[PDB]
């Protein structure tokens, strides 16, 4: 997981959109596969085909979110000429949230997902700019 | 006078789970003395 | 419109739903030894291949 | 069980733990876990019913698997360092295997599934041992190997346990399952601070044990295992409801009660290390636990639930259960915050 | 402060060791004596605060809040002893104990020198307050009101804990006297934006800020009378008092971070004032009136001027007595008709002439008739926000019109018109009720003769 | 349904004690309660405090 | 590392995967548990013997003794399960689901 | 030494005190069957302790000063009301039956505790094993609902399984026409309103379910009204029994220590008689139960644990 995140953060914002969209789509796909694996192990599918359908459903749903976020956030930075801006990630985060509403066919989930995922992406950008640590190395 | 829980209110906390779903509709509260 | 609906909706009402849904995901388990140890295998594999916790 | 045998089996449970805590050799640590696991199974089985047999078997399989993984880490460590000294491990694969083995023994998420099921299936006194004394031996190993533990792995285990423990308890009406999920969440706090200040791990462990013992003892005094049964306490032992209320608010981490102290000091240690997002996320997530602690207080002390006619027959008899150390434990569970600086004794 | 902490603690053995029938007499008498001694905190100097020890200090801000807090305890015992008459003795004593423990936390909260000590006591007040609402509230919805009250507070106060500990690591101290000298300017950054929000949101939720106020109308409609009195009079002011202190270390970032919260308050007060015109429950109407009055305090604190800080302090004291009066007046009707519906019992001036005078006086202070301290506080805020931006006078002026309309609407609907024919149990006002009303209004109107003592440190 | 007591009727304190001050049912306690409130509240705190 | 360690480490992994992927018989999962011990005994013995760590020569015996005692306990639980349901099937051990 | 593990370790083992005379005997029969007189004679001749049949006030007799308490402290169960109005909407019929089962459960615990602590046998009049005959009769006459029977079986399921059955079951067989004749002769105004159909249902439960069941595990002796007058013959039958069935043969000091630990703790005995099952007949609202409980605490010698009540003359409280 550290190799993809290294590739994504190496590219400058607002440039090389296709490369950016690939890193986030692959990241989204991985999360989808992880969710599918636990889902299939802890909630046995009725048949082999039902298990494959569920895995594809979750995995595509997660890659769809990862693709839209990467693409939308990279275009926003390009169009606005604002690379180091959290607002681009907020736009990209909300777009991914709407997809979840569509894939889950709902309006409340889409609205809730847009706000929560939109804020989360913006916070991620701020932490990158300001060097916020999630898993901080012990220092004292 | 001050309201206190009635049988309707108390039965909310007497089920196998707090939030019934389709998955847990068949669950039943375990025996009172743990012996099956 | 505002004080009995939307200011309720955007926070306390929606937050409670998410936790209730999340709780039903965590606790709706079948109590099967086979399924739990299967998840242990997925966890150990993911820990290495995805996160390299063995490094 | 014969009373003398029960004593000898209890002493063997303690001896196995003590061996883990005084050993400098990895083999003796492994032996301590083996002896401890052998002696605890008979108290899980003592009430002889299918539920107690299932719990003992589920427990045996989990702990035996964890002990095999531990012995692997020890042998890999021997291959790459030629020694058995209990300390930092000398191989990252060994460190992951021992960390995972100890997480399994503690019931940390995502190795948590056995804790609610095993606790539900055994008597209250056995659950008391499972969720308190049994945490001592694995935590004391983590206290000594933490320099070589992968930071990302341990913090991921901690974050998952706080989320799983918090969410899992929301759906519970069985008191033993509420305590099980509560235990899972509290383990997460203990391991989250371990990379930064193990002393704060000890503080959280000790206070958690005290409040956990208090709650189990109060459940045992009234033979209550379900929420609805506990809701009859007001019409029998009104003092007990007040003690339960105070202890639950303490386990919720509310000031000015003792249970605020471990969360308070863990947040301090993490912020000193420029960890801000994680402690904030942990503190907010712990509100899930407060919610289902508060739910119990509503049905036990702050409202009067419906009673039964036969309850009147209970009014004529006194409590005859031992309730050992309960008056001391409840006072420590609630009134210790003014003495917080005393944590330095654990240094 | 030990001369106030210890006698406050001694109220608990007094209540538990009293004769069964003398619990109200004894607790009321001695808490009035404590209130009397609290006037010694008026030893305030022009330059320095009254710094008692390493733990506790008093200045011109905390002193008026301390005196209001200790005055309210005997008033709360007077207001509660009637609806608790049927309650068994042990539970009566437990109720009084919760009130006493609330006062102990409050007086320590307002005098704590160190901000983390202030935090713990600031949080401790939740426990007894929640117990009073959920245990002794009357209706089914007290349980929900308890939860909303508990989790709105903790959602904001937990981030404050992280911020406070972070400040101590960076600065080395949280002693408020130390921070006065070691304060450093807050530079622009995303880290500092969230430090600012963590330092402020907990106090906003308590005030409450418009948008985070929905817990308060719930709490009031479900609380017993004493719960409502302490909630409106003092517990809301924990937010204001906290904001007045912590804004010291947030400059100059407050210059722009305050904008969204000034907009919420300025527009919020007109919305909540307008809402009062349509409320059907009398307690709910008074609750929404508090949100509107406290929106002025938030604005005053956020624009940080000497006039706004003096007005904020006076408003907090003046609203404390007025809103506590209004709840007591509404409760005295409830104890007769057992309904909070405003339109149920009308024309009460015909049946309770003297109680209608208290209703008139309370309403006049609520709409800030000059020269009451209610008006002094509001006027000082209006003067200072005019300099901040001349356009605010339009919003301030409109709120004054709406405030008069809903205050007099409440007076007209309940006291004037024709009495309700079938309500035939409106028994004459008791001496206890009349004394309770006068123990609110008389100190309130007497303060007009020497307003300086409620104007705060900036005076 | 269940076995529950009926709601009691609200009692008017003036029936038994037309001189009631509204503090207590016991006339002696009622008068003392009135006296401490009026003496410590008005004579002391408000007059001497002012 | 030496070539033998590859297969001995592989054998432990095979038995660990076997243990974590249950089928039906509880006995089958107990055998995988004892297979894990066997591979641990062999790897420990090889390391200790090759390095000439004389005093550690007793360690594989201690491992064998304690692990056999653990297996005896596991077998006792299996027979108690079998007495309750008539088989050692793990699908019967699902009462604590609720 | 109060009984416990320490007392057991130091040699207070049941098999020491128990002889071949340490027997639990129960006398059963229909109403007015003469079981009360036979039970006293058996106890006198064999030197056993006699327990009069547990009624509504049995628990009062074992606590406090031993005198019956007012009726509100038993829930206002009334056997007299049951005959007058067996179909009353206030649920008195099942509330009485549920209360009587708990009273019998308490008495059975007292009887076993006496047997295990002293070694002297006991004679009971009916027990928790035969209590169901009244419930079945009640249900068949339509006096209680099916949900009441389901509640009764739940409580019985988790309580009776803890105790050992009687060594000897003595049944006195009086036909229903004779029982009705003896009821009218006894002249109790309320009892005369009993219907033969109710009495026939009691007998059907006794012979259909009770006696066949207890035969598998007890020594069942049956007598007619005439044969029951000859108490000596009954006692001669008892003394010549073989005792070759039942779980009393499997018992040992270990198992009897656990049993004595249970029966001596009365709150543990009655634990499952108050399971939170909200049946209208036995559910009490919070306001009523709260009010009744406060009244109970005001009764003489009831505020504090026995021995700590200064109002009834207890001394040295500050050293106790
Ligand atoms: C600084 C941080 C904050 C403070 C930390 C403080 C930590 C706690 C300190 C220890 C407190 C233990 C409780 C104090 C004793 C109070 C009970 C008592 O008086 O029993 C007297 C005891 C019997 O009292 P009791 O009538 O059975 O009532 C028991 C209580 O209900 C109570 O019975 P119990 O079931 O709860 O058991 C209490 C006691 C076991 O009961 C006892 O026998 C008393 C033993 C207490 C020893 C205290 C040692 C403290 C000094 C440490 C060195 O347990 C112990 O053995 C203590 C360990 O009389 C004695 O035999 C004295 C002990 C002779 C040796
Ligand atoms: C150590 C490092 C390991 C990293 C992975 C940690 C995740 C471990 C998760 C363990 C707890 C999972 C329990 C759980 O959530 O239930 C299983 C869940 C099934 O839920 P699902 O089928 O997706 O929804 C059906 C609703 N109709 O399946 C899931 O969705 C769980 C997904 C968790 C991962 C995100
Ligand atoms: C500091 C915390 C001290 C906690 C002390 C708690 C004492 C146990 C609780 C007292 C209640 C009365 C009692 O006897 O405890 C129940 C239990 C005995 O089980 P029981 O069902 O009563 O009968 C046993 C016969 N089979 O008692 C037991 O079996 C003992 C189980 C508790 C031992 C673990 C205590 C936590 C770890 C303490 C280390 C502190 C660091
Ligand atoms: C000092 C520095 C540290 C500061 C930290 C704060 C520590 C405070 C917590 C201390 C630990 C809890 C100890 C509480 C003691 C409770 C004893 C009591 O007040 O009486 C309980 C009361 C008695 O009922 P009863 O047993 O029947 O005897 C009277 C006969 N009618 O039983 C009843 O009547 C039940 C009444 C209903 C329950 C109402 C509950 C609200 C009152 C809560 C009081 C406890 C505070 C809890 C929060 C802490
Ligand atoms: C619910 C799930 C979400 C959980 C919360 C998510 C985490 C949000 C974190 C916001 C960013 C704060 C941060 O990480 O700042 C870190 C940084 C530390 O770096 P340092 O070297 O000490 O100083 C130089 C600054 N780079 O600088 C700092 O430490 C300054 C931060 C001070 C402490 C901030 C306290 C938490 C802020 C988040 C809450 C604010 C909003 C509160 C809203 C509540 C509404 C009721
Ligand atoms: C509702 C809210 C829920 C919780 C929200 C939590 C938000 C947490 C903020 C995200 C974490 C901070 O974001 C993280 O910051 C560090 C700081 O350099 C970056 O670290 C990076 O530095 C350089 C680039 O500068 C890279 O070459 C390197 O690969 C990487 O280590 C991470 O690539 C970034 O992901
Ligand atoms: C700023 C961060 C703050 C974090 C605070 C976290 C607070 C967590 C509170 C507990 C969450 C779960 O709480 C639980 O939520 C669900 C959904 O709302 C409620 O469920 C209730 O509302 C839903 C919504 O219509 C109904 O369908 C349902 O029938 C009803 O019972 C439960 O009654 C409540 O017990
Ligand atoms: C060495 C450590 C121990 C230190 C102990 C120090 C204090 C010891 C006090 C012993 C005397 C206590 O006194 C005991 O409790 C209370 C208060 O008196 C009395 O009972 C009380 O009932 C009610 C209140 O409930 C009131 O009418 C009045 O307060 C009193 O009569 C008891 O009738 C008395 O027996
Ligand atoms: C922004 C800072 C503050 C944020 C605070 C938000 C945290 C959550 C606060 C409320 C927590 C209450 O927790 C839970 O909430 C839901 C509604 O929300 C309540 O449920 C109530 O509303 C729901 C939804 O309309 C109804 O279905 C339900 O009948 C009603 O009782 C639960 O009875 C309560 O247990
Ligand atoms: C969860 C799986 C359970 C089954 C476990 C199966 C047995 C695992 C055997 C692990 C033994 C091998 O362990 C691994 O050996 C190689 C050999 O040098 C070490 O060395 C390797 O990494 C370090 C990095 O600095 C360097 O030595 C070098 O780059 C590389 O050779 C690894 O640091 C060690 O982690
Ligand atoms: N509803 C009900 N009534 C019972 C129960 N046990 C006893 N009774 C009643 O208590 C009264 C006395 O019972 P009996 O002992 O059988 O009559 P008795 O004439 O006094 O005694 P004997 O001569 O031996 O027959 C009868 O009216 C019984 O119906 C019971 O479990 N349920
Ligand atoms: N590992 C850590 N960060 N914590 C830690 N124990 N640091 C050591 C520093 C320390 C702190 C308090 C005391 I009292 C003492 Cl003697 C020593
Ligand atoms: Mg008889």
């Amino acid at each position: 997981a550290k190799t993809v995140l290294r590739q994504y953060w190496d590219i400058p914002e607002g440039t090389e959109c296709h490369r950016k969209t690939y890193a986030t789509t692959s990241i989204g796909g991985a999360a989808g596969l992880v969710v599918s694996a636990y889902s299939v192990a802890l909630k046995t599918p009725t048949s082999f085909l039902e298990g494959v359908a569920r895995t594809g459903r979750y995995t595509f749903t997660a890659a769809a979110i990862g693709a839209i976020f990467g693409l939308t956030s990279c275009i926003s930075a390009q169009v606005r000429e604002k690379p180091d801006d959290p607002l681009n990630y907020l736009i990209g985060g909300c777009a991914g949230g709407l997809i979840l509403g569509a894939r889950t066919r709902s309006y409340g989930i889409g609205a809730a997902a847009c706000a929560y995922m939109g804020l989360t992406a913006a916070l991620v950008k701020m932490g990158q700019l300001e060097g916020w640590q999630v898993f901080a190395e012990p220092k004292v | 006078r001050q309201w206190q829980p009635d049988v309707e209110w108390a039965e909310q906390y007497g089920g196998a789970v707090m939030y019934p779903t389709k998955e847990t509709a068949h669950w039943k509260p375990p025996p009172w003395n743990d012996v099956d | 419109l505002l004080d009995l609906i939307w200011l309720e909706a955007i926070l306390p009402k929606t937050i409670s739903l998410a936790q209730m849904k999340a709780s039903t995901l965590v606790t709706n388990q079948k109590g099967l030894i086979k399924l739990y140890f299967l998840s242990f295998l997925i966890t150990i594999l993911i820990s290495m291949i995805l996160f390299n916790f063995h490094e | 069980m014969n009373p003398i045998i029960f004593i000898i089996i209890l002493l063997t449970i303690m001896l196995g733990t003590i061996i883990v805590m005084i050993s400098s050799h990895w083999l003796l640590v492994w032996i301590g876990f083996e002896m401890n696991m052998l002696a605890i199974i008979p108290i899980m089985m003592k009430n002889h019913n299918p539920r107690a047999t299932e719990a003992s078997t589920k427990y045996f399989l989990t702990q035996s698997t964890a002990s095999m993984l531990l012995m692997m880490a020890v042998i890999i460590n021997l291959m790459f360092s030629g020694q058995w000294t209990v300390m930092k491990l000398f191989n990252p694969m060994a460190s992951m295997l021992m960390t995972m083995a100890l997480a399994m023994k503690l019931g940390m998420a995502p190795f948590h599934f056995w804790v609610p099921e095993v606790t539900q299936g055994i008597p209250l006194s056995s659950g008391l041992i499972l969720l308190t004394w049994q945490k001592l031996a694995p935590m004391s190993v983590l206290y000594q190997i933490f320099p070589s533990i992968n930071l990302n792995l341990i913090l991921t285990l901690s974050v998952l346990s706080i989320l799983i423990g918090g969410w899992g308890g929301l759906n519970q009406t069985q008191l033993r399952k509420i305590m099980a999920y509560s235990s899972i969440a509290h383990m997460g706090w203990m391991t989250a601070v371990l990379p930064y200040n193990p002393t704060m791990t000890l503080l959280n462990l000790i206070i958690y044990i005290i409040m956990t013992s208090t709650m189990f003892t109060m459940f045992m005094a009234n033979s209550t295992t379900t929420t609805l049964s506990l809701s009859h306490t007001w019409n029998k032992t009104p003092i007990m409801t007040v003690l339960i209320l105070a202890t639950l608010l303490s386990m919720g981490g509310l000031p000015p009660l003792s249970g605020f102290m471990p969360k308070w000091m863990i947040i301090q240690e993490m912020t000193k290390n420029n960890s801000i997002i994680l402690p904030t996320f942990m503190a907010i997530t712990a509100l899930l636990n407060l919610y289902f602690y508060m739910r119990l207080t509503y049905s036990t002390t702050l409202t009067m639930f419906p009673s039964t006619n036969n309850m009147k027959m209970k009014w004529q008899f006194p409590l005859m259960k031992k309730m050992t150390f309960l008056p001391t434990m409840v006072v420590l569970s609630t009134m210790m915050l003014p003495l917080t600086p005393m944590l330095s004794v654990l240094e | 402060m030990l001369k106030y902490i210890i006698p406050t603690i001694m109220l608990m053995p007094l209540t538990w060791l009293s004769k069964n029938n003398m619990i109200w007499v004894n607790s009321t008498a001695h808490s009035l004596l404590i209130s009397f001694t609290s006037l010694l905190l008026m030893n305030q100097f022009g330059d320095n605060s009254l710094n008692f020890s390493l733990l506790f200090f008093s200045d011109s801000l905390s002193t008026p809040l301390l005196i209001l807090t200790m005055w309210l305890l005997p008033l709360m015992l007077m207001a509660s002893q009637h609806h608790l008459s049927k309650e068994n003795l042990t539970r009566k004593k437990l109720f009084i104990t919760m009130l006493i423990s609330l006062q102990l936390f409050l007086i320590m909260t307002f005098t704590a020198m160190e901000l983390i000590l202030f935090y713990i006591l600031f949080e401790a007040t939740l426990v007894p307050t929640l117990i009073i609402i959920t245990r002794w509230g009357n209706q089914t919805e007290r349980l929900n009101a308890g939860l909303y009250f508990l989790f709105y507070t903790l959602a904001g106060s937990l981030p404050l804990l992280v911020a406070l500990i972070y400040i101590q690591n960076t600065v080395g101290s949280l002693n408020f006297l130390m921070l006065q000298y070691w304060v450093q300017p807050v530079h622009n950054s995303w880290s500092n934006v969230f430090m600012w929000l963590a330092c402020m949101m907990a106090f906003m939720v308590k005030m409450p800020l418009y948008g985070l106020h929905l817990w308060l109308p719930k709490a009031h409609v479900e609380a017993p009378i004493a719960g409502s009195m302490v909630l409106a009079a003092v517990l809301l002011k924990l937010g204001g008092y906290g904001m007045l202190r912590i804004t010291l270390i947030l400059n100059p970032m407050t210059d722009f971070m305050a904008y969204p919260f000034i907009m919420l308050s300025l527009w919020g007060m007109i919305m909540t004032s307008s809402i009062c015109l349509r409320q059907t429950d009398l307690k709910s109407l008074i609750a929404y009136s508090s949100v509107s009055h406290m929106a002025l305090v938030i604005v005053a604190i956020l624009i940080q001027t000497p006039w706004s800080y003096m007005g904020a302090t006076a408003l907090m004291i003046a609203h404390g007595l007025t809103s506590s009066m209004l709840f007591c007046l509404a409760n005295s009707n409830y104890e007769r008709i057992h309904s909070r519906t405003m339109i149920l019992a009308r024309g009460l001036q015909t049946l309770l002439p003297l109680m209608a005078t208290w209703w008139l006086l309370a309403s006049l202070t609520n709409l800030a008739l000059p020269p009451t301290i209610n008006l002094i506080g509001e006027l000082f805020v209006v003067m200072s926000t005019f300099s901040w931006s001349n356009i605010t006078i339009i919003l301030m002026g409109v709120n004054m019109v709406i405030t008069a309309l809903y205050s007099l609407y409440m007076l007209i609907m309940t006291q004037r018109g024709k009495y309700t024919y079938h309500i035939n149990n409106i028994s004459p006002s008791f001496t206890r009720e009349n004394a309770l009303m006068s123990l609110h209004i008389l100190p309130l109107l007497l303060l007009t003769l020497n307003p300086k003592i409620i104007l705060g440190p900036l005076y | 349904r269940w076995q529950e007591d009926p709601e009691p009727e609200d009692e008017n304190l003036y029936e038994k004690n037309p001189d009631s001050h509204g503090y207590d049912k016991d006339p002696a306690v009622d008068i003392w309660n009135m006296r401490v409130v009026f003496f410590f509240g008005f004579s002391i705190v408000l007059v001497l405090g002012s | 590392m030496s070539m033998v360690y590859m297969n001995i480490m592989m054998a432990f992994t095979v038995s660990l995967v076997g243990l974590l992927m249950y089928r039906s018989h509880l006995m089958s999962s107990l055998l995988c548990l004892e297979g894990m011990m066997l591979s641990l005994f062999v790897m420990a013995a090889l390391t200790i013997l090759n390095s000439h760590f004389t005093l550690a020569s007793m360690m594989p015996i201690i491992l064998l003794v304690f692990a056999a005692c653990e297996a005896a306990l596991g077998l006792s639980l299996l027979v108690m399960v079998s007495n309750t349901y008539g088989t050692d099937y793990v699908q019967n051990l699902n009462l604590l689901q609720c | 030494l109060q009984y416990g593990p320490l007392a057991y370790i130091l040699g207070e083992k049941a098999t020491k005190k128990m002889t071949e005379k340490s027997k639990l005997i129960t006398v059963d029969g229909n109403i007015c069957s003469g079981k009360s007189k036979l039970a006293k004679e058996i106890a006198e001749k064999l030197g056993l302790k006699h327990f009069p049949e547990a009624g509504i006030h049995y628990v009062d007799s074992t606590t406090g000063d031993g005198k019956p308490l007012p009726v509100q402290f038993s829930g206002n169960c009334s056997l007299e009301k049951f005959y007058d109005d067996p179909k009353s909407n206030d649920g008195n019929s099942y509330r009485l039956q549920a209360w009587l089962y708990a009273s019998r459960l308490l008495q059975y615990a007292d009887a076993l505790e006496h047997l295990l602590s002293t070694g002297q046998g006991v004679v009971l009049e009916r027990s928790i094993y035969s209590d169901f005959v009244f419930l079945e009769a009640m249900y068949r006459q339509g006096f209680i609902r099916k949900q009441c029977v389901d509640h009764y079986n739940q409580v019985k399921k988790v309580t009776i399984c803890e105790y050992l059955p009687p060594h000897v079951v003595v049944y006195v067989d009086v036909p229903v026409p004779e029982v009705q004749s003896r009821i009218q002769k006894k002249g109790n105004p309320h009892e005369m309103k009993i219907t033969s159909a109710y009495l026939q249902d009691i007998e059907n439960a006794y012979k259909g379910t009770f006696l066949p069941e207890m035969s598998e595990k007890c020594e069942v002796l049956q007598y007619s009204a005439w044969e029951a007058q000859d108490a000596e013959k009954v006692v001669e039958d008892i003394e010549y029994l073989k005792y070759d069935k039942g779980p009393w043969l499997d018992q040992n000091d270990r198992k009897l220590h656990k049993l004595r630990m249970l029966v001596q703790d009365k709150l543990e005995v009655l634990n499952y008689t108050s399971i939170p099952v909200f049946l209208p007949e036995v559910t009490v609202g919070a306001h009523q139960s709260d009010q009744v409980f406060q009244e109970f605490t005001e009764l003489p010698g009831r505020k504090y644990r026995a021995g700590y009540n200064e109002d009834v003359g207890d001394k040295w409280i500050w050293l106790k």
